[PDB]
């Protein structure tokens, strides 16, 4: 599956 | 005064935020908003949310240069399962950091315009705009699909916090009439509401 990028602020 | 017409460009410029450097940025202008047509919606590469900035007049861009690269058009894999999954509620198959399975439910809103194979759709827990080419995730098992004007105007958004946000009704959902696309003032994502 897709990978979830890292949430930004 | 003068513009050019930059929907369907690749382009590229700096940002700069507060005392922070410069930063660079590459991306596709999807769309130049009816409503207000100083803000663009983007897709930067590389990064998975769409963004809407008045790119002629945000002093944090610099530097804004308009490629003459032409986005190729590619006919879809699957021009059924395309236009049927619009408006539907999804379970969307993600993988994390340790590689552990993390499923989000969501809605797939609309066929992305310019790039001709990627969706718009939100996400219960994270009610902005993203862009991905779901056939692939379809193809793959990892997407699901589940059983089953006020634009232009000026909202707010009350917390029980107190404070509010304030913003602009951008876009009707097509296939979702209740569903609409919100700019806030302070904020470049899009976020998605049903607003009945
Ligand atoms: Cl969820
Ligand atoms: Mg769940």
């Amino acid at each position: 599956a897709r990978t979830k990028q890292t949430a930004r602020k | 005064s003068m513009r050019r017409n930059i929907v369907g460009c690749r382009i590229q410029h700096g940002w700069k935020e507060g005392n922070g450097p410069v930063t660079q940025w590459k991306g596709t202008v999807l769309d130049q908003v009816p409503v207000n047509p100083s803000l663009y919606l983007i897709k930067y590469d590389g990064f998975d949310c769409v963004y809407g900035l008045e790119l002629n007049k945000d002093e944090r861009v610099s530097a804004l240069e308009v490629l003459p690269d032409r986005v190729a058009t590619s006919r879809i894999s699957d021009a059924h399962l395309a236009d049927t999954m619009i408006g539907k509620a999804v379970e969307h198959m993600f993988e994390t950091e340790d590689g552990s399975k993390d499923e989000w439910r969501g809605m797939v809103l609309a066929r992305a315009p310019v790039m001709n194979t990627w969706f718009y759709i939100t996400y219960e827990k994270d009610p902005v705009l993203y862009m991905y080419q779901l056939l692939d995730d379809y193809k793959e098992g990892d997407l699901r699909i589940m059983p089953d004007s006020l634009v232009g105007k000026q909202v707010e958004y009350a917390k029980e916090d107190g404070s509010k946000r304030t913003g602009m009704v951008i876009h009707q959902v097509e296939a979702k009439p209740s569903v609409y696309f919100i700019k806030f003032d302070d904020d470049f994502h899009i976020y998605v509401y049903d607003l009945v």
